[PDB]
RNA sequence: UGUACAACGGGGUAUUGUAAGCAGUAGAGUAGCCUUGUUGUUACGAUCUGCUGAGAUUAAGCCUUUGUUGUCUGAUUUGU
RNA sequence: GCGUUGGAUUGUUCACCCACUAAUAGGGAGUGAGCUGGGUUUAGACCGUCGUGAGACAGGUUAGUUUUACCCUACUGAUGAAUGUUACCGCAAUAGUAAUUGAACUUAGUACGAGAGGAACAGUUCAUUCGGAUAAUUGGUUUUUGCGGCUGUCUGAUCAGGCAUUGCCGCGAAGCUACCAUCCGCUGGAUUAUGGCUGAACGCCUCUAAGUCAGAAUCCAUGCUAGAACGCGGUGAUUUC
RNA sequence: GUGAACAGCCUCUAGUUGAUAGAAUAAUGUAGAUAAGGGAAGUCGGCAAAAUAGAUCCGUAACUUCGGGAUAAGGAUUGGC
């Protein structure tokens, strides 16, 4: 009967979104990111047991040089 | 029902068989039974007295061997 | 798998099985029941000329007293003789259950 | 499901296409029973309607009394001779496929059934389990 | 879940292995594998065909009536629950199973123990009986002493 | 004339065209919905699919007719070493789509990463990233310019990372270098932990965890070319049709003097990207520990590796993702893991999963023990034995 | 020029169903032989039993490898 | 948007029949040498009617060769030259798009009802059809000719083998595979009919004229597939004698 | 040699090893098989396949021109020693 895309039942789980589901969805990724920083605070205990540039501003200058001299731009002409 | 209706309905208040079975103590009440362990079904050698039975095979084993069975 | 075991062992064709017949061969009741049984149209010869062991109906007394002498007879009645096997043998040979295994094969001897 | 049934019915592989001579295995005096129909069957296109253990067809009475015989009435599959799951996983079948007259609102014609029966049907036809001295 | 028996070769069908046959008795056949299955559709003797442990059973390849193979029985009358219980349980089988594969291992030793003599009759009555070919050895060891030196 | 019995399409109109995926590690084309007020976090993971194995489960599903039984569940086991960051990508959004603008990596990159960047590794001078480590020396100006660039710019984070192929049983020593965004935190805040994290690497368990429902994403099986009775459905034609009976018999009408782009044809079948949502994570286990595949029901302490290993893969050495049923992809297929796109509200996505056993017998046969102690005491000693 | 790769080998893991060889009284019986006797005996004899879940196979798109032996080499082209 | 059946019947088809179903809607382009049945079915033959006849018909019955594509285009998949070279990571124009229906617990034997009977929303569980995958298990398959056996013959016998157009039989891993197996398939905007708000036209009134709220399986996006081979971005290395 | 057989299959004497080859093992074909459960529901039509099949023994209906039908039908067997 009551299609995917219906209205109603779309409404209905939009309820009970709110309520237990994203409340479950909030506290495990909670824990998951507890579980991430005591990942980074292991490792960086086994570590104590131990323009942009010239480049990319020829490369531009070349490449808008080559597009006016071509007659290849996007945005001029 | 009255617990059922207050933990979710009908559907989605999930009963605690456990919570109402009775035992020497209710601290093992919600306690896992193992089933298996090595090919072995543990309810079927699961069996009161087993201490017993086991003491028994222990004395027959060290019979055997200060009688000499694995020379 | 092949042509000839799928072609004769199919669950349609399935015959009655040993345990089965060595029950039936048990008491004197029920041989008795199977040699004098009641007619019935559909089984061959109205139901009577019933081979025990074999546990398949013949047409007439000429084909039950030829099946009586034939090496498909001898096959059956020696498979048997001894102690049925049932689920008894497959569970005592792992060990397990294997007290009522054993005391099944005394009472089996003894009677 | 359908009428009489006591819930769902999951999925088990369809055994019994129309046209399949299964065993009666009540009392009421059929011997075996013709699938003309199955109920709840959808519709595709070539398909033949298929029954399974638990499920409710439409049968005649082919070989037995005929008092039952040139009549078109309800059956309920009780065993399969084709292997299906258990969740419990274990895939399983019986030596025949068989069923029972049924009205359609479930209750058994006969007064008792012969062999076993599959614990889905006799789960979701309680008068298929009241009548039923052996299940599973 | 459980472990059950192959029908056939009494091997461990665990939970969603094999498949099971029911016959108008109720009586379940469990098989470990299609092979266990196959051979039973065919009628075949279990306690003819070798591999299976009703075989070895019967003939005496393995051991039968032991002490440590009956604790292991079908519980019909359950026992209520007790973790005392269930983990003496558990340390009964870890040394049940330890004293069981000892007294098979000393079955079979003595299955085997006459095997040393008889291949030593063996290896006598074949060196008695080809001297020519001993000959011949004793050749190649002297053309092995005479290449060693240098 | 109308169609005399209406029947529906064979095929999915969707999925077209049924080509061969550009790559062997399927793309992933949607995170899910950034949600500042959350901690950073990653919104996927990479790894590889073992295969596929048996569970026991003590489903606690109420309302259904297997509440309090046991249920037989196939599963999928994804072996998952742990991934470590290599770099940032920082996205402006601009009226054309998302767009690049630029990218930090690590200073050290391992040889793994580095292998992806040749065809022919062996021969190079594994001349990588050697002009880029360099702006770490300068007392990492250039590299600190790129980072308060993302930090100023960019409306979507991706992190880089890879995965350490040689913790699998794989014989491939190419890692595989991915894209995955970072969702919760600012802006700033995701460049500060990626910037921590350059070197570090992240666990599996960091990512996802038990009875989490999780996308999969992997290039499928590949077939070569196959038929339309079988890339499609389409039922055979009678038996000695003229012409053969494994194919669609009638293309075309009169009009539109064309075959259509709906008709059935044969093709390539199978290597085509999918991306197949909410499998039920049934277990995260972890490299380290020994009895991964046991349970408080069976106390074999045995590991999920079955006996034999995997067949066409290796051991399990590492943490590992179980996730119900099947997945596309086969085995030894590089896939990527990911977070739901949405709050799921069934409550199959709310259940916490009760395992009671897992199958680690033999694949390679019709394996009957679980360990080769239990194995051995079953047979007995042999003849090797004495 | 290495936790390298390969060809073999070892170990598991799987399939079959108990190898070749020898022995045995185990064996329907029939011949012969005398100690004419109850395992009489010498020979044949399908098959049966013991060595022996033995033997074989096992990646060719199985897992693993403290072993052995060898290889690491040519050709072509690409610049803002 | 999405489905619209299984059979029985007779030149066929509809009809009609039986049943199943949510329903078994009605049509177009249809598939005249893609494949096929009867008929246009040509020289054989038989019977009936007519004709003096040869014969032809009011008929009826029977038997009866038909052959792309290797060309172009379409369609389905697969490569690919050059825009410094080379590698990796992405973006998303455009184009495609997918889910569907049933009933089960609860709401309930409640509303409603003399009584017979008897809903639904909210909360849950399965299933039908479809689709996309997958092979743990089960089943199928077997040139693993992997193992074993059988027949006939040949290698003097044993062994070990050959041949029997894959000899046959049993089991058979791996692979492939099956609603014959298993898993998975969503959520935001804007609307239609309609129900309204404010409010003129028209000193009443009015959902409409200006303005505006809600609202269908609709539409458009989200999600999913491809990625413009002449759409784009980020990044790595860029040849020494 | 098997076998009733100048059948099929294997071999001795004699003859031949000639038919363009190599490498892969996609779809579709040509030829040949196998398939769970059901068993004609497929089709214009059980087309095609399957099933049957040798020999011995038991037994064998209607009808009939008394000759047949008839291998009617339906059963029981088969190795080795």
């Amino acid at each position: 009967a009551k299609s995917l895309r219906a209205s109603s039942h779309l409404n209905a789980k939009s309820v009970k979104r709110r309520g237990v589901f994203q409340k479950a969805v909030d506290a495990r990724e909670q824990r998951i990111s507890d579980k991430l920083k005591e990942d980074l605070l292991k490792q960086k205990l086994e570590d104590l047991k131990k323009w942009r540039d010239g480049r990319h501003h020829t490369y531009k200058k070349a490449k808008l040089m080559k597009q006016s001299k071509k007659k290849t731009s996007f945005t001029r002409f | 029902r009255d617990i059922e209706a207050e933990n979710g309905g009908a559907g989605v208040f999930n009963v605690n068989l456990k919570d109402k079975y009775l035992l020497e103590d209710d601290e093992w009440k919600n306690d896992i039974m193992p089933e298996i362990l090595d090919g072995k079904n543990v309810y079927d050698f699961l069996d009161p007295e087993i201490a017993a039975k086991l003491q028994a095979l222990e004395e027959e084993e060290e019979k055997l061997e200060n009688e000499g069975f694995y020379n | 798998m092949g042509r000839y075991s799928v072609k004769r062992y199919k669950t349609k064709r399935r015959t009655r099985d040993l345990d089965l017949i060595y029950n039936d061969l048990s008491t004197k009741e029920s041989v008795q029941k199977l040699l004098n049984q009641p007619l019935d149209e559909t089984k061959p010869g109205l139901g009577q000329h019933y081979c025990i062991h074999c546990a398949k109906y013949m047409e007439t007394a000429i084909a039950l007293k030829t099946h009586l002498k034939g090496k498909v007879h001898k096959r059956r009645v020696k498979e048997l003789r001894g102690v049925p096997y049932t689920q008894e043998v497959s569970d005592a040979a792992a060990g397990y259950n294997l007290n009522k295994f054993l005391n099944r094969v005394q009472e089996i001897t003894q009677s | 499901s359908g009428n009489g049934a006591q819930g769902t019915k999951f999925r088990i592989s369809l055994g019994l296409p129309v046209g399949a001579i299964m065993n009666c295995a009540d009392n009421s005096g059929a011997r075996n029973l013709y699938i003309i129909a199955v109920k709840g069957s959808g519709s595709r296109l070539n398909r033949l309607p298929a029954a399974s253990l638990g499920d409710m067809v439409m049968a005649t009475v082919k070989k037995g009394k005929p008092e039952l015989r040139k009549k078109v009435m309800p059956a309920i599959v009780v065993r399969q001779a084709k292997s299906w799951r258990r969740r419990d996983g274990v895939f399983l079948y019986f030596e025949d496929n068989a069923g029972v007259i049924a009205n359609p609102k479930g209750e058994m014609k006969g007064s008792a059934i012969t062999g076993p029966v599959g614990k889905e049907c006799a789960d979701l036809w309680p008068r298929v389990a009241s009548n039923s001295g052996v299940v599973v | 879940m459980r472990i059950y028996q192959c029908h056939f070769c009494s091997s461990p069908c665990y939970p969603g292995h094999g498949i099971m046959f029911v016959r108008n008795d109720a009586k379940e056949f469990r098989f470990c594998r299609s092979k266990c299955h196959k051979a039973f559709k065919q009628r075949r003797n279990p306690r003819k065909l070798k591999w299976t442990k009703a075989f070895r059973k019967a003939a005496g390849k393995e051991l039968a009536v032991d002490s440590t193979l009956t604790f292991a029985q079908r519980r019909n009358v359950p026992v209520r629950y007790n973790r005392e219980l269930v983990a003496t349980t558990l340390k009964a089988m870890a040394r049940i199973e330890e004293i069981r594969q000892k007294r098979e291992r000393a079955f079979y030793k003595n299955r085997m123990r006459g095997n040393k003599e008889k291949d030593f009759l063996r290896d006598k009555k074949l060196v008695e009986s080809n001297p020519e070919l001993l000959r011949i050895r004793e050749v190649e060891i002297a053309r092995k002493l005479a290449k060693e030196q240098e | 004339s109308h169609r005399k019995y209406e029947a529906p399409r064979h095929g999915h109109l969707g999925f077209l065209p049924r080509k061969r995926a550009a790559s062997i590690r399927a793309r992933v084309k949607a995170f899910p919905k950034d949600d500042r007020s959350k901690p950073v976090a990653l919104t996927s993971f990479l790894g590889y699919k073992a295969g596929m194995t048996t569970i026991v489960r003590d489903l606690d599903r109420p309302g259904s007719k297997f509440h309090k039984r046991e249920v037989v569940e196939a599963v999928t086991v994804v072996d998952t070493p742990p991934v470590v960051v290599v770099g940032v990508v920082g996205y402006v959004e601009t009226p054309r789509g998302l767009r690049s603008l630029t990218t930090v990596w690590a200073e050290h990159l391992s040889d793994e990463v580095k292998r992806r960047f040749y065809k022919n590794w062996y021969k190079s001078k594994k001349k990588a990233f050697t002009k880029y480590s360099a702006k770490y020396a300068q007392d990492g100006a250039g590299i600190e310019r790129e980072l308060a660039r993302i930090k100023k710019y960019a409306s979507v984070v991706r992190v880089l990372v890879h995965t350490q192929i040689r913790k699998t049983p794989l014989a491939q020593k190419k890692a595989h270098l991915a894209e995955i965004q970072l969702n919760g935190g600012s802006i700033s805040e995701k460049v500060d932990w990626a910037r921590e994290h350059f070197e570090k690497t992240v666990a599996v368990d960091s990512v996802f965890e038990q009875n989490e429902m999780i996308d999969a994403i992997a290039v499928t099986k590949g077939h070569g070319f196959e038929g339309v009775t079988h890339r499609w459905g389409t039922k055979k034609l009678p038996r000695k049709t003229h012409r053969g009976l494994r194919k669609v018999a009638c293309i075309g009408a009169w009009h539109p003097a064309h075959v259509m782009w709906s008709v059935a044809r044969a093709g390539q079948r199978g290597y085509h990207s999918r991306t197949s949502i909410n499998h039920k994570i049934y277990r995260v286990g972890k490299g380290d520990d020994e009895a991964n595949g046991a349970t408080s029901f069976d106390r074999t302490k045995k590991t999920i590796t079955p006996m034999g290993g995997f067949v066409h893969y290796g051991e399990i050495k590492n943490d590992f993702i179980m996730v119900k049923g099947c997945i596309p992809g086969n085995r030894k297929r590089i896939v990527t893991l990911r977070k739901s796109l949405y709050t799921n509200t069934s409550r199959k996505a709310l259940e916490e999963v009760s395992l009671k056993w897992i199958d680690t017998a033999s694949k390679f046969g019709k394996g009957r023990f679980q360990t080769p102690a239990e194995k051995h005491a079953f047979m007995g000693t042999l003849k090797k034995d004495l």
